[PDB]
């Protein structure tokens, strides 16, 4: 499979596929700054998680059954990745916030003045 | 969309033979593949399988040391190699589209197919 | 507990995404789209999706209108104005050996600042009736048809505008998913999806109730419109055969040259030397009526009735009654009425040429063609028709804004961003040393 | 088993036949069941999606072990063998034969 | 005690700024400000933070400044020159209502190129005499009064000026702090701060002399000056109590026009129909002498022995000397002298009207005004004053260079960059 | 956060971080405040780079802290006061510290380096 | 280059220097700026698939090939200057970065597949 | 097993290339380049690194003569065009002091548009003959020569062209090399190069025949060529001692103001008085002799027979055959003929003046010099020359393209990128 090959597969399945002229000048410059962005954007948010270099980030952050109900075995062989996003499109945010509140309490503790390291 | 099975390598019988099969019009990957070949005056029969899909394989007890399967997915390819042909060997291997990229599977497609000798 | 929060990078996700897509692929396109194409693009299949696309919708067809815009002013631009070619034209009939014969032409001549702003000379050319007016009464006094609206600018007679191949590219983080239906009728679900990163060449071809140069229908004819049943909709009609149109300009034209300022050069029509026939199409007729009788057979299965018929374009100026194309450089008009006059070797379509073209709808601008020296002839493929609807059901070579022209190459693809981030929960705590 | 399958059930005189016949362990351990055919000296075509589904030219069914294939009627384009196979642990179980005529 | 570095990343600090802020919102302002708002604007209280705000040196101004006079120029750029009008006019009084008693106008006629490079056409006009200049003595022959120094050009009656309000919204990055101290004077310290990315939305709105249409003090009247004893600086008088004032011209205009070139007009004015006191303003009674009341009560804290005077501005241009505003695309000149006279139903103001209008500080860049046809009233809110200074005190309608009507809201807000890292020691040092 | 104490704001690192990332003479204002947020970014995770810190909010190093840059234990700094005020405290000597903390960890992947531990 | 092919140990003086330390006079310089950025970013990358994003330097999994120099390592170590050092190679570039693609690619199929849980 | 790959990142290697460089310091040089340059910037000398460099091929050059070319433009946008000149003019001989004695003078006569558009005057001006082409025959009519091909700009009258250094420095990413062997002559291999972030200050000095206010050879004088058997190559001579060039034009020349448009005029001379030479230069004598003996001393290096002489330029118009230079705000030329007449106390050289332009051979565009009042006189050092040569070698003098000017002070620079990454063999393989 090449790119987004696995889009019609199983979330499970697709999980091995991770690692696949003045006017002119201005639109140029905004194509190349907005690459550029959505780049650093998505290395921003995988540093701050603190799994930045992973493909797969394992967190300590419990799944709520409010954000999805669906157990393992329904979720990772009876759903594609596009229908799970659809799924939890809402929620998304709260996810991110609670990854990025855990990963900040680590690296906190981590420094503590009695029991450092 | 399309597949076309390899002219097959005819040989004497106990002798070292191989298919190889071409895929087209497909990713050639999220399906399986599959191979079964009819006897003369017989019907088809399956003898080997790929997960091509994945690195996995399964065959026929028939031919469980006898033939080989894989599938080149990076080529759009299959093969199965194969040895110590049985004097009752002269049988149309068909290439097959067995699907079930998530579940199901079931021979949805077949190939021209190719028979090798199985005798010389 | 169990079922932990994992985060997966590079995971195969996309949403529907409007992006600025560049172009790549003495020719105006070839100078502004510098920017090579893969010369091995790969497309791939992706297994098991459905995807809806809406042609109609679709913004690729505006972008790709808006660049097309902008690189025809930029192009013009930093050439001749004509501004200075605006006075009071003294006009009479244009000849041709022996007789009053130019039907077509007028011989007009005019007092114009020469090379010091304190003379005038007396210069004179040839002018098409098209392009010209009468000031008032019924006098010999003429005005060129613009000079009231819009200044007209020369287009700079070393530019080429022949359509050449274009291809769109998406940027990082976008892809171009394509169709690959051979009946997909433009709008809804497709069952058989492909991944692009550039679309396929496209030549951005002007023209208006037909539709040249474009890709063939890879099954049947394919009656495509936003809502098929709705008088106030365009209908696009995809060919799967070309007609093969081949159209002339039997003339040998003659230019002359007048310096209208310091280094600025007018173009002009001299005399002509020719057949007295101003321009003609050349289409079988054998050809024409299977073809037409294969479309009236698909629009028998949208309208089942015995009651179509095929009727010239209602009132309007010579952007919506005509069909309009650049061959060899120069503006033909032609006129349809042959070829739409029905009801369910060759036909020759009798053409007009124009020189003050007002391309678009928009009249703040103008351009003059020059004329070009010899004769012209050229060949195109009919490959679509437009047609517009409103008993019985008539149908008129009418047309829309030249966005159709586009639509119908990039009714296929559609523009989508990758979100390759995304979370799922798992067996599995991160362990902490 | 072998599908069981009928020596010739899907042969038969021109305009009208009988349903080809299968029967299966296999197709009793799961609606796995499918039919497919081929003309003489072709590659085969699926003739169903399963016994019970995409039975576009004729109809077919199963009923746990039995299966069968609707004849339609006896199409000229009908007389090409009509095998039987069903998905079993490994590989699947397949028709030893299945004549057919039209 | 045995610390080490640590460093952090993240940390919320900032230092002072100056940055390129963005817009948020046939309306130019609304063309050119094309980015939407966010629909629920957030705020954040920053609480026991201290932040010193200083007005006079705040460069949000300077940068709303340069956007407006820049849109202005692009907006009027793709239109219409008057170059064509610089010719000998041949002017006498105009017709009124009845007979030739209108003051202020006449009625020139001039040798004007039509369409066609070839011929000239006669063509007339009704002009104010501010836009006209006389060319010789005892003479009908005048020209307009740009043809001294520069072309004009027309403004298009396409595009409208009329203001909105336009947020001004930092870049990522940055923020904008904001001071939330009702008495704030504007140079001090403010001890309630918070923080947001766009600021309210300021109506870009124009005038010399009375600001118009802005924000009421939430506290009582604040008098705000840079330094107040100093009299060569502005005083901004910022009121808690709005004054309304009405402005017309009861007199229908008829717009026409004069081809000039290629799609290329200009718009004359034709006879006018209605009264002949032209244009004037309305401010009611015992609310002016009120508002007043309370400014010099204030006034009083920085001048305590009394003897307040109140004086019409002392001279200069009319666009100094009177109180300017744009009225529905027509620009009012408004006398004020019956305001600004006193020492310790309503009042009306006579006002001129202009049509070639020398905007901001410059002569050169000036724009021609088309007439607007039919008549006009335009309603509008006092909310602030513009003062200079000079045994007693006198105080002036004066003003300054548009940069004081704006500082005038930009007082509140301050830009800041945001500075992450930093260092503190820990008692823990790194380990392999 | 700005608002608080240091120590308790160590727990806001995250929002402070996340804020930073997002007509020709528009068009070339607006395009030069997108390159300098990038250009600013980057800096300062190039300069965390250096210092051996990379992709952290909180790194220990191996630079001592001592009165010449502030005479203060950490019951006083932390908890007592505000991330502001701190800077001001210490304003100065910051281009001290950073130096060193490059020249330590320019010492540290010498000693990597130098070691040639491998498999 | 500047001296030996001996590993200089004065190596974020060079990193550093990488960030920065009349309409289409305007375009060109924000040409100029951007692209200083995107070759910034692309090195990074190109360290990030091999598994080096933090380091100035990395010890591979890739072996060396004796058809990439037919040299040993006294030969090239203190022998060679980096500039000559660089020409002598510069046909084996894309294949030695295509192999610590590679590499690295294997060792993170490995870990995914062997993940550690708590 | 042995031998493994190593990473290394910032490794000492770079690769010759082509970028844009920055420019670094009422003065359009000043103006533009704004960037202010390191007072302080090091010269990292590179042990035992040696170099190939190509002044002939040097991409600096390139990218001075586009930043000169494109600021010469710009710098002319917003001022008076005079394409309302191109009328007849009526011209006699032009008269000062003892009557109609000034070779060179006419005295024109024409019908102007005044500020007004329906007006027409009668006007005149002193205009030099090298501007004026006869017309009509042998007649007294006459036509300024750029009307025949294009529109002429005037130059700024606030704007000042004066070279002022100019220092050209690398982009992030980049840097510049600099060859420091006092006898490099232009090409291959340089044995000490030290790496600089910008260029010494370059003054973009114009000039043809003879390079003026340039840096003098270290070393001894230098001859560079492309190819100096080649007679299709220009030779460049660096000089190591400059020679003092005195040019004055000892006449007091008086402007009027012809209004040409609402704000415009044309700044035409109006009269001159004082001594009628039309200007001329002093060079000594004996140091031309001496610096010229110097030179032919290193041209017998490439020219062992012996057989050496010097002629006036061939021909072709005065950008050609004259040595021409800006003074003040006037364009001389020059005879030089004087100086490159010889076969192996001072030598006046008389000279003309233009003012109309033909800056740069644009032809599409020219530049109308106005006059400067009073009396010039500007002191200029030689410091190289331009020769062409083509048994006795003939050299003659002639300028090249502009680009010739500028080698001569950037061929000791070469700009190369920077590439940090590479690989070498270890003996070590990654721990898992
Ligand atoms: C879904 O879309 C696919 C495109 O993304 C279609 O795939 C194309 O099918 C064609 C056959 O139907 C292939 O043509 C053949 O290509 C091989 C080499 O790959 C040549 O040797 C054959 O001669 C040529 N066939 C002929 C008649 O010349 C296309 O190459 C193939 N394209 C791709 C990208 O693989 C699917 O067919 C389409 N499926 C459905 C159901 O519509
Ligand atoms: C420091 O500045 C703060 C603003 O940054 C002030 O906080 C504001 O106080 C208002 C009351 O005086 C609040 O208004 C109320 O909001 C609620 C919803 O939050 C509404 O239901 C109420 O109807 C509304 N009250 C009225 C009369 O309409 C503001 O919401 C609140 N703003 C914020 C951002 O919290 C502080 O009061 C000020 N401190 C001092 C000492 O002045
Ligand atoms: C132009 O004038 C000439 C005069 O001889 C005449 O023969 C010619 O027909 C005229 N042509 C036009 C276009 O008026
Ligand atoms: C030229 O002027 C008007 C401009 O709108 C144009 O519509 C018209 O056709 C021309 N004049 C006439 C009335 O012929
Ligand atoms: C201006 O003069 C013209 C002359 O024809 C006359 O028709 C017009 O009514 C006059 N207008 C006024 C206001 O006097
Ligand atoms: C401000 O100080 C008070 C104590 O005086 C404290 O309770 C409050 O939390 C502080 N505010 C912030 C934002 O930390
Ligand atoms: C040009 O001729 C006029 C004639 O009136 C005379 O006044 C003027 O002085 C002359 N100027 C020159 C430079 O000869
Ligand atoms: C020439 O001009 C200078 C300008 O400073 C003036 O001082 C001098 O007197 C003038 N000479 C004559 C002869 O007018």
């Amino acid at each position: 499979l090449g790119f987004l090959g696995a889009a019609g597969s199983t979330m499970g399945a697709a999980s091995m596929t991770l690692t696949v002229d003045t006017h002119w000048g201005i639109k140029q410059l905004q194509a190349r700054v907005l690459a550029v962005e959505h780049y650093l954007r998505d290395q921003q948010l995988l540093g701050i998680w603190g799994c930045s270099g992973k493909l797969i980030c394992t967190t300590n952050v419990p799944w709520n059954s409010t954000w999805s109900n669906k157990t393992l075995s329904e979720i990772w062989d009876n759903m594609t990745w596009l229908q799970w996003d659809k799924e939890i499109s809402n929620y998304t945010q709260i996810i991110y916030g609670l990854l990025e509140e855990s990963q900040n309490q680590q690296e906190k503790n981590e420094t503590d003045n009695l029991t450092c390291d | 969309x399309x597949x076309x099975x390899x002219x097959x390598x005819x040989x004497x019988x106990x002798x070292x033979x191989x298919x190889x099969c071409x895929x087209x019009x497909x990713x050639x990957x999220x399906x399986x593949x599959x191979w079964x070949x009819x006897x003369x005056x017989x019907x088809x029969x399956x003898x080997x399988x790929x997960x091509x899909x994945x690195x996995x394989x399964x065959x026929x007890x028939x031919x469980x040391x006898x033939x080989x399967x894989x599938x080149x997915x990076x080529x759009x390819x299959x093969x199965x190699x194969x040895x110590x042909x049985x004097x009752x060997x002269x049988x149309x291997x068909x290439c097959x589209x067995x699907x079930x990229x998530x579940x199901x599977x079931x021979x949805x497609x077949w190939x021209x197919x190719x028979x090798x000798x199985x005798x010389x | 507990e169990n079922l932990w929060v994992t985060v997966y990078y590079g995971v195969p996700v996309w949403k529907d995404a409007e992006t600025t897509l560049f172009c790549a692929s003495h020719n105006v396109w070839a100078t502004h789209c510098c920017v090579p194409t893969d010369p091995n693009p790969q497309e791939i299949v992706l297994e098991n999706v459905t995807e809806n696309f809406n042609m109609w919708k679709n913004n690729m067809v505006e972008q790709m209108h808006e660049d097309i815009i902008s690189l025809w002013d930029q192009s013009l631009k930093p050439c001749v104005k004509l501004t200075p070619l605006c006075v009071t034209l003294n006009c009479t009939n244009a000849t041709a050996s022996n007789s009053s014969i130019i039907e077509g032409m007028k011989n007009c001549s005019f007092n114009i600042t020469t090379e010091l702003r304190d003379k005038r000379e007396k210069k004179n050319a040839l002018f098409y009736k098209l392009d010209i007016v009468q000031l008032d009464g019924n006098s010999s006094q003429y005005r060129l048809i613009n000079c009231n609206t819009s200044a007209i600018t020369q287009a700079c007679p070393k530019v080429s505008f022949e359509p050449i191949p274009i291809h769109y590219c998406a940027p990082a983080g976008f892809a171009i998913l394509k169709c690959n239906n051979k009946t997909f009728t433009g709008t809804g679900p497709c069952n058989n999806v492909s991944t692009v990163q550039c679309t396929h060449g496209i030549k951005p071809v002007v023209s208006t109730q037909l539709l040249l140069n474009g890709s063939l229908a890879e099954g049947e004819i394919i009656i495509r419109s936003e809502n098929i049943t709705d008088n106030g909709k365009t209908i696009l009609v995809h060919l799967n055969e070309s007609v093969k149109i081949e159209c002339t300009r039997p003339n040998n034209k003659t230019r002359t040259s007048i310096r209208i300022g310091p280094g600025q050069a007018f173009y002009a029509t001299g005399q002509v030397i020719g057949d007295i026939r101003e321009a003609y199409c050349n289409i079988s007729e054998s050809t024409w009526n299977e073809t037409l009788g294969k479309v009236v057979k698909q629009l028998r299965k949208h309208f089942p009735h015995k009651n179509i018929t095929f009727q010239p374009s209602s009132g309007g100026d010579l952007e919506v009654t005509t069909h309009s194309f650049n061959c060899g450089g120069e503006f033909f008009y032609c006129n349809t009425s042959g070829l739409f006059n029905s009801t369910w070797d060759s036909i020759t379509l009798p053409c007009r040429i124009k020189q003050i073209i007002n391309m678009w709808q928009e009249v703040g601008r103008a351009m003059y063609a020059p004329p070009i020296q010899g004769n012209i002839t050229c060949v195109s493929n009919i490959t679509g028709l437009i047609l517009t609807r409103d008993n019985t059901e008539t149908f008129r070579p009418g047309g829309g804004d030249m966005r159709d022209n586009w639509r119908s190459e990039l009714y296929k693809y559609k523009v989508v961003k990758i979100e390759p981030l995304g979370v799922a929960p798992t067996a599995c705590k991160r362990r902490v040393v």
